[PDB]
RNA sequence: CGCGACCUCAGAUCAGACGUGGCGACCCGCUGAAUUUAAGCAUAUUAGUCAGCGGAGGAGAAGAAACUAACCAGGAUUCCCUCAGUAACGGCGAGUGAACAGGGAAGAGCCCAGCGCCGAAUCCCCGCCCCGCGGCGGGGCGCGGGACAUGUGGCGUACGG
């Protein structure tokens, strides 16, 4: 009955909470054992249930994030924690169009003075 | 004539002062409620002082976590337990958890409550 | 004291919880090089800065 | 104290000196490091000819060396125009125009 | 034509004029407070030929600065040891009123660039410059060539750093004989190349 | 006496922990941190203690974020993507 | 005895952004000693150095002559060799101390204001849909708002235009 996430990734919200809490209600009676004294396996099982957990809740969290990432796909104004990370530094530095913006002038340069290619024979 | 200044005294006049109406949320979802019922309420405690809490006053005893309050331990104890809880005596432990006595209302009994969470 | 804040609470828990022996498995464990706890703290002998 | 007889010298070796030793144990790799940037501008510029461009010839500007003659920084405006070519076509092409250049001769 | 006349009434400033001007705004440039943001420009021409230009993005910052020379901060007056060392009051800051002008000026509005600063008018007591200052993330300044150079990240704090014009005035350097203090770039440049010792591998 | 009696009468802390820095130099009634400088924004560091710089200087500590910084720019700050699932 | 327009200011949890702090080996701007040496010591030296304060970047600063020179002239900056422990400074004592030319490494040049001409030609923001999204623009449309003649853009900068 383990589970994994390539077939966590197909079910609907309602029985992903349902798989969740009653992990999280086998958790509690586990703990229970661990103080009860229990047995060994369920001492074991206690770190299968918790790893089973935190793939349950990032599976979760994933399929929420992605859907916000398609409701804020082609908008102006995306939230900070869609918008890119990458360093401070690169997010403050210029864009590609304002950065290969050029004048008139320069550009006007550019088309009547270019640079040549030549050789000089000996 | 007719607006009159009867003070000596120029104050700020007051203005309108607009709500906020963002362009965009500044985070993408509400943060998930870490602290829900499982969360509150580790274990139960087991020791001799702790059966002698559950055989004479009718309260249960656990290892709750240090956030709670406890309302927060009441409500989460009424929801997963499906009981009810007469009053809430909290102390901190000097290793650093709460430990939380739970007194239950009359009608309902300690001995077959701790026999349904299995710790008897 | 009995006085306390909350936070040397919180201090004095973790400096009780750590003065604890090393577990004896630890020596069976493959290239120890540890026999026992030597950061073990006596109240009477050195005392906390706090 | 002199001990009988030498020069009067001065070391300049009052100051602090050794935080500002300044060593050349890295003279193989900075050489190594030109020679590999040269190679690889040569490349880039493959057909153009390796070096920069031409530059004209210069007399020194002393009369201790104002017998010999050197290479310049460039061409000035009024032999270019005699040549009869353009001050930008000129860099496009290779030329090396200097503008504050004069000719007096 | 306008320019030229308001740059010929500017220098001269000892006309009746020009005088009375330079002394009613001198007064209410007084009444104000010590660092104050002006809406336009006082003088268009010299912000302008200092680079200013009439769109959004740059901004005028009037400051004063309280004039007179630097004294040592040392208590009682008692520096201690070589006589050489012992003065206090006649002593003279390295850099200009102006300099520290865009200082303070770069110093609150930390999140713009000085470009340039001017003189609008001393006092006895106080000297009043303005500084021009760039919003350097207005769409207006950085989605325009010929000025996005002051957007690009090694202008920040140029009047801190000391190159705007009035500090590099301050550091004095030039070409010639008369600035051979700093030669390979600046002071301690100069000073660092010709007080390191080369020891070759072959000596 | 200046010794093991004025020695006797010592019961009331000049210092506490810090908030910043966690050591045990915040001066109560100053209320300003001896290591650190805090209540000030800017750390408090001076170039005659070099022992001192090298006992809190970046890496003596976590580096949670810097160790990140690091992977990912060995990477070059890649984002929103994936590496192409079999 | 009001209603507008501008100017100069103010308020806002207003819409969207930006700064702060750390590190500091190298870099830039200040500030800046005394031990020491002078067989004492005060100028000098240590030294524009240590300590102190501020600001950065992968380099920084500098930089395309209000230059060198006095030649039959050279030609931005930076760095190396040399000039040179020299010219010079200095209780001319102790000590300090560059530059130009020359040979190399590298090599790259440019832009405003002003003066003038072109029906402000200019720029920002907001909606419409179309062509794109993945560091988010292209053009079109709006009897749509603002900036701006208290001067935006194009030509054009001492080598002239
Ligand atoms: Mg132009
Ligand atoms: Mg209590
Ligand atoms: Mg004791
Ligand atoms: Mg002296
Ligand atoms: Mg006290
Ligand atoms: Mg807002
Ligand atoms: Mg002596
Ligand atoms: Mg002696
Ligand atoms: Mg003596
Ligand atoms: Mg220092
Ligand atoms: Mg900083
Ligand atoms: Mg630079
Ligand atoms: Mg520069
Ligand atoms: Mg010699
Ligand atoms: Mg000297
Ligand atoms: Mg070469
Ligand atoms: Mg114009
Ligand atoms: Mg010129
Ligand atoms: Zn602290």
């Amino acid at each position: 009955a383990k589970i994994k996430a390539r077939d966590l990734r197909g079910k609907k919200k309602e029985e992903l909470l349902k798989q969740l809490d009653d992990l999280k209600v086998e958790l509690s009676q586990l703990r229970v054992a661990k103080v009860t004294g229990g047995a060994a396996s369920k001492l074991s099982k206690i770190r299968v249930v918790r790893k089973s957990i935190a793939r349950v809740l990032t599976v979760i969290n994933q399929t929420q994030k992605e859907n916000l990432r398609k409701f804020y796909k082609g908008k102006k104004y995306k939230p900070l924690d869609l918008r890119p990370k990458k360093t401070r530094a690169m997010r403050r530095r210029l864009n590609k169009h304002e950065e290969n913006l050029k004048t008139k002038k320069q550009q006007r340069k550019e088309r009547l003075y270019p640079l040549r290619k030549y050789a000089v024979k000996a | 004539k007719k607006k009159i200044r009867t003070s000596p005294t120029f104050r700020r006049p007051k203005t309108l002062r607009l709500r906020r109406q963002p362009k965009y949320p500044r985070k993408s979802a509400p943060r998930r409620n870490k602290l829900d019922h499982y969360a509150i309420i580790k274990f139960p405690l087991t020791t001799e002082s702790a059966m002698k809490k559950i055989e004479d006053n009718n309260t249960l005893v656990f290892i709750v976590d240090v956030k709670a309050n406890k309302h927060q331990i009441k409500q989460a104890v009424k929801k997963l337990y499906d009981i009810d809880v007469a009053k809430v005596n909290t102390l901190i432990r000097p290793d650093g958890e709460k430990k939380a006595y739970v007194r239950l209302a009359p009608d309902y009994d300690a001995l077959d409550v701790a026999n349904k969470i299995g710790i008897i | 004291s009995s006085h306390k804040t909350f936070r040397i609470k919180r201090f004095l828990a973790k400096k009780q919880k750590q003065n604890r022996p090393i577990p004896q498995w630890i020596r069976m464990k493959t290239g120890n090089k540890i026999r026992y706890n030597s950061k073990r703290r006596h109240w009477r002998r050195t005392k906390l800065g706090l | 104290a002199p001990s009988r007889n030498g020069m009067v010298l001065k070391p300049h070796f009052h100051k602090d000196w050794q935080r500002r030793v300044a060593t050349w144990f890295n003279q193989p790799a900075r050489k190594i490091r030109r020679r590999k940037a040269r190679q690889a501008k040569a490349r880039r510029i493959a057909p153009r000819p390796a070096s920069g461009p031409i530059r004209p010839i210069v007399r020194c500007p002393t009369v201790r060396y104002h017998t010999k003659v050197r290479a310049g920084r460039g061409f000035s405006l009024e032999e270019l125009r005699v040549a009869g070519i353009h001050k930008k076509v000129a860099r496009t092409i290779g030329i090396s125009v200097d503008p504050r250049r004069r000719n007096k001769s | 034509g306008a320019y030229k006349y308001i740059q010929e009434l500017w220098r001269k400033k000892q006309s009746d004029v020009m005088r009375f001007l330079l002394r009613v705004r001198c007064w209410q440039y007084r009444q104000l407070s010590a660092l104050h943001r002006a809406p336009r420009p006082t003088r268009p021409d010299k912000a302008r030929r200092l680079g200013y230009k009439a769109k959004q993005g740059y901004v005028i910052y009037r400051i004063r600065v309280r004039r007179g020379g630097r004294k040592r901060p040392v208590p009682k007056g008692a520096t201690y040891g070589k006589p050489v060392h012992h003065g206090v009051n006649q002593l003279k800051f390295a850099r200009s009123l102006q300099s520290v002008a865009e200082e303070r000026a770069g110093r609150h509005c930390g999140a713009l660039r000085v470009l340039n600063s001017y003189w609008v008018g001393e006092d006895s007591t106080y000297k009043f410059f303005e500084v021009i200052l760039i919003d350097p993330f207005h769409k207006a300044i950085r989605r325009n060539p010929d000025t996005q150079w002051i957007t690009k990240p090694v202008h920040k704090h140029r009047e801190m750093r000391g190159l705007t014009s009035a500090g590099r005035k301050s550091r004095g350097l030039g070409k010639g004989h008369k600035f051979h203090h700093t030669i390979g770039g600046s002071r301690r440049a100069a000073w660092r190349r010709r007080n390191t010792l080369q020891l070759h591998r072959y000596r | 006496t200046k010794g093991t009696s004025s020695f006797g009468k010592r019961r009331n802390k000049t210092h506490t922990l810090c908030r910043r820095c966690g050591s045990k130099a915040y001066h109560l009634q100053k209320s300003t941190c001896g290591k650190c400088g805090y209540p000030a924004k800017r750390k408090r560091k001076y170039n005659w203690s070099a022992k001192a710089k090298r006992r809190n200087t970046t890496g003596t500590g976590r580096m949670r974020h810097l160790k990140i910084v690091y992977r990912r720019f060995r990477h070059g700050f890649r984002e929103g993507t994936t590496p192409k699932p079999k």
